[PDB]
Formats: structure tokens, sequence, C-alpha cells
RNA sequence: CGUCGUCAGCUCGUGCCGUGAGGUGUUGGGUUAAGUCCCGCAACGAGCGCAACCCCCGCCGUUAGUUGCCAGCGGUUCGGCCGGGCACUCUAACGGGACUGCCCGCGAAAGCGGGAGGAAGGAGGGGACGACGUCUGGUCAGCAUGGCCCUUACGGCCUGGGCGACACACGUGCUACAAUGCCCACUACAAAGCGAUGCCACCCGGCAACGGGGAGCUAAUCGCAAAAAGGUGGGCCCAGUUCGGAUUGGGGUCUGCAACCCGACCCCAUGAAGCCGGAAUCGCUAGUAAUCGCGGAUCAGCCAUGCCGCGGUGAAUACG
């Protein structure tokens, strides 16, 4: 996650396979979901503030 | 069985179709 | 290290949400991006105001955004200018169109995120932590509040060794799903490193 | 004219109708036995009637949707259970005692994390 | 039991750059790095040098080997 | 069909080819090693034959 | 023949708003076919607790939509005045096809 | 079981001779839950038990079960060094326990190819005071009696 | 964030005891899943923890009916297809219900045993939830951050290679050694999920992967989807086999600029070890184990036999 590797927002692949997701809060490209733009642990950080609309604790 | 690629457990496994497990 | 985020354990009762708009699949990310860009901002300006929520609320190109202040002066500006350059700076992010109420906070002493800042500012200012902490303990609890507790990380002092500072009064129960306990965080850059800082207020219960 | 009684097991949901004839069974079209075609269990179903010596004295229409034969094989034994009280309400002195008035609440255990199954947990070796 | 369909691929840097010696008969080498690329018979003959990813390894291209990828004949690892 | 003697002959042939170009897939029959591009770190024993057990370095948890 | 069709994250935030759709047009139009609920659909997100390893952590967050129908055949003017611009739900949004 | 005494399961009779003791034999014979095969497997032989046996299935079943009870068993047990084997009766639970699964387990180290036979001849030579189940049931007896000079480390 | 540990504990205030460290309370007797409660007592109360308040499953009712059914009537291409109807199933929101509340027995009390009613009990079943602290626990490689170090580079771009190497050792798993089985055919019950260039109906070309064409769906109203185990009929006949599918030769599809290194899939041929596993060792107390298939996240594709979750069938045993 260092500045010069976030040229993954540079779209321009040259093959549209070299495009990959990247967290868009810490840039943590191994975990990122979809539905969020957001890696695995800012999901579970935002989740517990209450700034994710809708997104409760599950539980069953 | 469940390994066996051509087979109808073979495919129902590997999650697949072929001479084996046609659509139908 | 256990327990979960005091919030977002009770969210579904004792605590709403801070951005309450539906969405979804294309959108949801788009939209909620923003909203961290909005925040983002709003934080690193109203920090002197005192900020302590950002409520967000939508339903289409016409934003909510109703920041809650202790010092609402501080944020609207003179007779109301700087609610403009922030009200504009805000559409240079998000061509969206959208407002920006402002509501008072009464008695910033029973504001977890306050508490927690306040302490966090002494801290940096070289203040004897355990004081800081203890008075800040009585503050809150001195003015309403059935409980609170304070809690300060490590290198108190700037000591070599990383410690833990405590401080506590009345009922706290971060197990009781009903408590409605406001929790507060705040960090503390310093020349020897952050400390982060806990503020947890208990308010009624039912 | 007609007997209700509703029935549901280990998620399964069976509508029980019961009218005064021969006492045969149609279950969702198929003859009791031919629904359950094969199937030691089967037998179960139709108990409640055995118990008050009903069977041949009814008959029975049921709607049957939900899980698996066996589980509606016990839906079904409810249904009929249930069903035959509304008809006469004093059955319940002979056909509660053995429970077919009880709703069995066994149903599957939540797959927990960390373990493979539930309650399955993962080995170790050289621990 | 190999496969790609409609279409043998090849890098056009050696292709184009191969050919045009086969206007001139030969040459004398070639290097690319387009290990990637498939065999065409106008490669035969030649000898074109592939890439370990460290080293410009000289492979002769006969006619029993075209089919093949270039790569299959310049080895990667070193073992043993 | 190509049956028994004859097939076994193609069949070998054909590995002898790609055994004799610098074909790594050939190289991979040359050292006995599984050729369809599995892992050689464990499980390659129907391709290797028996175990060669030899001596090892007992802690560095190994496990 | 007006079919409303409502969605929301808080099953309030949607009992009260389509809600009023249903006492406000019950002086306009037909008499509504009362709300009608509708499957949920939830969408689980299991996430590992802490950052590097733990592989047994998780702890689970689902965002379950919910859904309401309505339907008012029968359309007069003065529903689509009752409704028209009187809503109130800000966690709401709705889809209307009559 | 630090606790309670865990009580018994207590199991719903036979869908066709209503005995308990059979559903039993049927759930040791059973396997992955394929309790379908399990009851026919059971049924198939008592239809075998019919034909080239005039007796009622029934009763030639408990009377096996009957001969397969172990009375006496051996338990271990350390007593000064050595681990003494202690000779001591059999509860009426646990006969029935090792009686059902002794039977399952000779009935299926028989060679005729059929499951449901196995059974049925198992159940049969068992009747009769022969098979793979008695011999297990006085190989236990025999194990014990044999040891009855530890017997005073009565447990 | 893991962990002891969901363990039943850890403390405070005032009082009292002690020169003091400290003690008392928190110990004792009964009881409990529990520092749970009861009785006792120089202690009287309190805080963190237990429990409860929240979620899913059990039963009933109200509201709501494009899910549902002749329940009930007329028609039928007799598909709940048509009209019609909300009863029922269901969908989701709310309300009720359990509290040792009632009856008998013992007890000082808490409560223990038993019984009735009840869908259900004596914490009805499963989650969320983890005290004061411990391990100088784990992560500066998610992010944040003190200090140290590098700045034509310890930065940056690219192509290619590597992370996929192997004589070997271990852990977690998948498949299996077969007849309570394998194969072919016919036929039947599920839940929870996901779908815009996305799910892909149906029709056609291909043995097939898949290709061409193309309807509906914006998704309780269309698609993924076939559930598998199972039931019925046939084949196999105990053999390394119609078990088992490794390995290898060939042909080919698909994604992707590109599948040599190094993708998955299909079809032909090949058809290995394996006939139940030494010492040693792991899981689980009921709808659990065992067994069977189904979905999802990540994701072009995929090395998923992993992970998170769903329902089907459904035990043994616990003296101690
Ligand atoms: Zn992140």
């Amino acid at each position: 996650a260092r500045k010069a590797l976030i040229e993954k927002a540079k779209r321009t692949p040259k093959f549209k396979v070299r495009a990959y997701t990247r967290c868009v809060r810490c840039g943590r490209a191994r975990s990122v979901y979809r539905f969020f733009g957001l890696c695995r642990i800012c999901l579970r950080e935002l989740a517990h503030k209450g700034q994710l609309p809708g997104v409760r604790k599950a539980s069953w | 069985g469940k390994g066996d690629r051509r087979t109808r457990r073979g495919k129902i496994w590997r999650g697949t179709y072929g001479k084996y497990r046609p659509r139908k | 290290g256990n327990k979960i985020h005091p919030i977002g354990f009770r969210l579904g009762i004792t605590r709403d949400w801070e951005s309450r708009w539906y969405a979804g699949k294309k959108q949801y990310r788009h939209l909620l991006l923003e909203d961290q860009r909005i925040r983002g901002l709003l934080e690193k300006e109203l920090y002197s105001a005192g900020l302590a929520r950002v409520d967000i609320e939508r339903a289409a190109d016409n934003v909510a955004v109703t920041v809650h202040v202790a010092k609402p002066g501080v944020v609207i500006g003179r007779g109301g200018e700087r609610i403009r350059v922030l009200r504009e700076e805000l559409a240079k992010l998000t061509g969206k169109n959208v407002a920006l109420n402002v509501q008072e906070v009464q008695n910033p002493n029973l504001s977890a995120p306050l508490v927690a800042q306040r302490v966090a500012e002494q801290i940096e200012r070289r203040f004897a932590v355990r004081r800081a902490i203890k008075q800040a303990v009585q503050r809150v609890m001195e003015s309403g509040a059935k409980g609170a507790k304070v809690i300060v990380s490590g290198r108190i002092g700037g000591a070599e060794q990383a410690r833990t500072e405590w401080a506590a009064q009345g009922r706290v129960p971060l197990h009781t799903l009903r408590a409605n306990i406001d929790y507060g965080f705040a960090l503390a850059r310093t020349t020897y490193g952050v400390l982060g800082v806990k503020a947890y207020i208990f308010l009624g219960e039912v | 004219e007609q007997y209700y009684g509703t029935g549901r097991r280990k998620e399964a949901v069976a509508r029980v109708f019961l009218r005064p004839g021969n006492g045969k069974v149609t279950v969702n079209g198929q003859d009791f036995n031919e629904y359950f075609q094969g199937l030691v269990r089967a037998v179960a179903a139709l108990e409640p009637l055995r118990a008050v010596d009903a069977l041949g004295r009814f008959d029975a229409y049921i709607t049957v949707r939900g899980g698996g034969k066996s589980g509606q094989i016990d839906a079904i034994k409810l249904g009929i259970a249930r069903a035959l009280v509304q008809y006469n309400p004093d059955y319940r002195a002979k056909l509660k005692p053995l429970g077919f008035l009880t709703r069995d609440a066994r149903v599957v255990e939540r797959k927990k994390y960390g373990k493979h199954k539930a309650r399955r947990a993962p080995q170790y070796s050289k621990r | 039991p190999r496969s790609l369909k409609k279409g043998v691929f090849v890098d056009d840097h050696l292709l184009e750059k191969v050919l045009e010696l086969n206007a001139k008969g030969e040459k004398r080498l070639i290097k690319t790095w387009s290990r990637r690329s498939t065999i065409v018979p106008e490669m035969v003959g030649h000898t074109i040098a592939v890439y370990n990813g460290k080293q410009h390894v000289p492979v002769y291209i006969t006619e029993n080997m075209v089919g093949h990828k270039l790569g299959e004949f310049a080895p990667t690892r070193t073992y043993r | 069909w190509k049956l028994e003697g004859e097939l076994r002959a193609e069949v070998a042939a054909n590995i002898k080819r790609l055994m004799d170009i610098g074909c790594y897939r050939g190289l991979r029959h040359r050292r006995g090693l599984p050729v369809r591009g599995q892992r050689t770190r464990t499980n390659a024993r129907t391709r290797k034959g028996p175990r060669k057990t030899v001596a090892g370095k007992k802690k560095a948890p190994r496990k | 023949k007006i079919r409303i069709k409502l969605r929301g994250f808080d099953h309030k935030t949607l009992d009260a708003s389509a809600q009023k759709i249903v006492e406000a047009a019950r002086r306009s139009g037909a008499q509504v076919s009362g709300p009608i609920p509708l499957p949920t659909r939830v969408r689980r997100f299991t996430v590992i607790r802490g950052p590097f390893k733990h592989k047994d952590s998780r702890e689970h967050f689902e965002l379950r939509t919910h859904n309401r129908l309505v339907d008012i055949i029968n359309p007069n003017r003065k529903t689509i005045e009752q409704l028209m611009t009187l809503d109130l739900p800000t966690g709401v949004e709705i889809e209307i096809k009559t | 079981a630090r606790r309670r005494r865990a009580e018994v399961r207590q199991l719903q009779p036979d869908l066709v001779y209503g005995d308990v003791l059979v559903t039993a034999f049927i759930n040791k014979i059973m396997r992955d839950g394929k309790k379908n095969l399990a009851a026919r497997i059971f049924y198939d032989a008592c239809k075998i038990i019919q034909e080239k046996t005039g007796q009622e299935p029934l009763k030639v079943f408990k009377q096996a079960v009957e001969n397969v009870k172990p009375r006496m068993e051996v338990r271990s047990r350390r007593v000064g060094g050595a681990n003494y084997q202690v000779p001591m009766e059999v509860s009426p639970r646990r006969q029935q326990s090792l009686a059902l699964r002794w039977l399952v387990q000779a009935a299926n180290q028989r060679p005729e190819r059929r499951a449901a036979v196995r059974i049925a001849h198992e159940l049969m030579d068992a009747a009769e005071g022969k098979g793979g189940a008695v011999k297990k049931k006085e190989d236990v007896e025999r194990m014990a009696e044999a040891n009855r000079a530890y017997a005073h480390y009565r447990w």
C-alpha cells in the first residue's frame, strides 16, 4: 500500500485484466469487498461506528 | 466415485456437465 | 484483546447510525465513499468547533449533513460567512448539491468523543495523564451521567514502557445490551508517539 | 363436513384435512402409499388415527411442502393429530399422553465458524 | 492435451521481425522476451534466443518443434 | 482404431520426440518428474516411486 | 392500478412510510390492497476479526433489505394528491409503476 | 458425565413388531443414518428366518440376544503397580448394548455376500448357541472367572 | 486480535481487626450453569463480571394479502392454467405464552423430587456478548505512529522470470480400498442465497465442454436449479473387479493481450497406489456425531479437496 502502487486508479490497464479492486480507504488490496470498496478490516471498523448504513451485526 | 470425472457423481462432485451428466 | 465497540454492539437499539439512507448494488459503494469524503474535511476543519457527530441523511441529489458541535459559533462564522465557505467547499466535492445544518451540543461533558478529545489534547500539551483522566471522569460524572470511564493508552508521560491508565465512576455496564453508553476515541500524536484515548459515558438505561 | 390441523416438523408443513369416509389418503395427489413409495417409516403418520380407532372411519386429503419425506411424515402425523381434535376435542385425553400433539422442536444446528460443522471441531497433531 | 482455439497466437515483435529476415533469406540470431508466442513454420531454420528471465538462450528452431512455444525450450529454474 | 502394440509404439514414439527436442515437457520425462505442472515438493510418489528418505533437520518445527 | 414498491433498511421507516400511503389514498381511490410484506433479502459479510492471521476470529455483519407493496387500483386524481407530495422518511426509497 | 447420571434415550418401538429392542438392533445396523436400508435389512432378514426356519422371526431374535449377553466381564484397573483385570457383573443395560453390537459385528463378519442374509443366519446361529456372536460372549466370561483371583478388587 | 476462559472470578467505599504487609466483606452451611440464590456472620452496600435487556428456531392470534389453495363453486389446452376467494401454507410486523405461576412431597429458606395443563419448562434449543489481569503473545505488511536508515537511489516504470522449485520430514484435508457397494435408467421431497452485460428459459449445431439464436427477470411473479442421499427396475457377482481414479499420450472448449514455465473444463485412450493402515493420535453427548447434496463471499478465468453458511437422512454411549 504505497502511493506509488496505487496506480490502480490509472485505468490505463493496457489490457483490462490488469485491473484490481484495492481498498478505497487503506489500499488493502488483499481482501477488498466489492459492495463497499472497503477491505475486510475497514468494513469491520466502520460497521462498528455506524457509518455503514443499515449494516447491523448479524446473529442467528 | 466422487472422484471419477467421467461418471455421474464425478461430474456432480466437480459441479459440471458433459457426456456423463448432460443438462437433460 | 477482547470486547466489541459499545456502539456497533448496540446499533439495533440505544444508538442510531451516522448515515441513514437507502441505496444499493451499483451505488452504495459510491454513495458511501462520498460520506467519508464529507466527514473527512469536517473533522479536518471544524476541530476547534468541537466535532462530535456527522449525521448524513439522503433522498436524491439533495444531501443532508447535520454537524453536531459544542461551539456552533466557530462553525457558522461571522454573521454566517464561514458556513458559506464550507457549505460551498462541500459541493466542490459533491456536485450533489447539499445542505449543512448545525446543532449545538447540550453539555459537551456528556459527549464521549468530546471528553476523549478533551483528554487527548491535554495529553498533547504535556499534562499529567492520571490527573487529566480523573478530572475528566469527574467533569462527566459531575454533570449528569449515571456512569463514566476514561482510558489512556501507553507511554504515559513519555515513559519508555507503555502503560495504561484507568478511572471510572458509577455503573458502566458494557455487557448490558441496552445501557446507552456513549463511546468516544481520541488519538494524540506526540514527540514520543501516538497514545489513544477512550471515553465511556453511561446515561439512563431503558 | 370437514376437519383441519396443520402440523410442522424439522421444517415441514402438512395441511391435514380429515373427512368422514373410507379411510384413504391423498398426499399431494398421489396415494398415501404412492408418495411414500417404500419408506419403512410412513406407517407412522397415521398412528394418531389408530390411536382412537379412526382411519377406517375417516379419510384424509393432505398437502405437504417443505423438508424431506421423513420430516413430512412427522408433520402429517401431527396434522392428523390436530385435526383429529377439532373433530372430537375429547381425543386429547388419549391422543396427548402419546405425545402426538407436540411439535418436535429439533431443528438443524447453525454452523458456527472456527468449526467444521457447528460442533465437529478441526483436529490437531503434536499439540 | 493443450489448446488455444481459433487463432494461433504469436507476438509480432519477432514475427514481423523474423519474416523480414525471410526476405534476405535468414540472419544470424534474434532475441525476444516473447516466450509467450507459438512457433510458426517461418521460424524454422532460424535461431531465436529466448529469455530465462535472466539470460538469452540460443534456440535452433527445427520442424519437429513447430507447434510448441519457444519458452518450452528455454528452461527457467535451476535444479540439481 | 489404432490398438495394442502399434499404439504403445506411437505413445512411446511421442514421448521420445518432445524428449529429443529441448522441450521442457520432454525434460520432465527424462528427470522423471510430473509433466502436467503439479507440485513436486510433496505428492509426486506416483511419478517418483517409493519415498527415498534422507537425514534431516529436527528442531525447526517441520510439522 | 398503481403498483407501489417500497424498500428500506429499517423495518419501521417503511411500516411508517408505506402506512402513510395507505391511510392517505384511502380517501381518493379504491381501498388499497393493504401494505403486503414481501420477503427480505439479507447480505452477510463474514470477516476475520483482527488483521494478520487468527483465521478463526470472524464476527458476522448483515445488511438486510426490506420490501413493501400496497397496490392502489382505481386511481383517482385526489389519490395522486394525498400522495403526490406528502412523504416523510429519509431511510426509504420508492419505485412505482402504475 | 460428572454431574447427572445421564438417563437412557428411550426409543420409539418397531414399525412392525412395535418392539423397542428391535429398533435398537436396527440402529446398530444403520450407518450414515441411512435408517431405511437399515430397517430393510433387518426385515428382509426376518423373512429369511421365516423361510429357512419355521419359527417366528421375532422370537428367534430375542432368543439370540439372550445367548449373546455376557453376564460377567473383565474391567481393567490399576492396583499397586500392574493393571489387574478385575472380573465383575454386567449391568442389564450394558448386556444389551454388547449383545446387539456383537451380533451386528459377527454378522458382518460372515461370508454370504448379502447383508440381509448375514444378519438372518447370524441370528439363527446365535439362537442355537453357535456363531461368532456367542463366541465373543463366551470368550468374555472365560476371560473373567480366569482372573477371578483379583475379584477381591470388587470395584 | 489471539489466549488462559464463558472460567466464576476481580475489586471498591465506609465500618471493624492488625505495629504492619494485610485481613474482614469474597469466609462458613444449603443450593446453583454462575461470587446463582438462601440461611449464617463485624460487617453494611456497591462497581467490573454472571444473569437479564438484543438475534435465530419451537406454539397461538391480529394486521397484510399478485406466496398460497376447489380449502369452496363454474370452466379447462384439467399446468392452480381461468374467473374468483383469503380460508390455509407462507411472507414480515406486532401481540400473546413459561413465572417452579398451579397440585402433592421434603426443606428454616433458597430449592430438590413428583404430577396436571401446555407447542414448550424449571436456563426449551442455537447465537451475539468475554471481568481485573496474564503471555515483554501477534501485527510497524492494512491503516496509524516515536526513533533509525535510503535518497540517481533501500525510491519509480517496464518486459521476462520467481512466489508453482525437490532427495526428503510434518500438519490440515480430498478421494478411496468396495456388495449396508459401484454403474445406467426412471421417478420424489429442501433450505438459504445470488443475477446488467448479469442469471441464462427455450430452439438449433456438437458425444461433450461449448458455440449460434433468443424469451423473460430489473428478480416471493423470470434464471442459476439438477438437490444428493432416497424409492423403483436392470446390470456387476467378490475379481484389484463395471472397485479405485493417480499417472501419461492425443484431440478439443473457454476466459484472458497473453494460459511453456503456470488456468479450469470436455471427449478418447491410459488405468497407478490402494484389499482398511505401526508406535502414537483427533472429533463429537442429539437433530449432535456420521453421511448427502445446495448457496455465497473473493472473482476475467482459477488450481475451492479451503472458508463462511444451508437443508436432507439420522445413531451409539456415558457405570462412573
Ligand atoms: Zn481498508
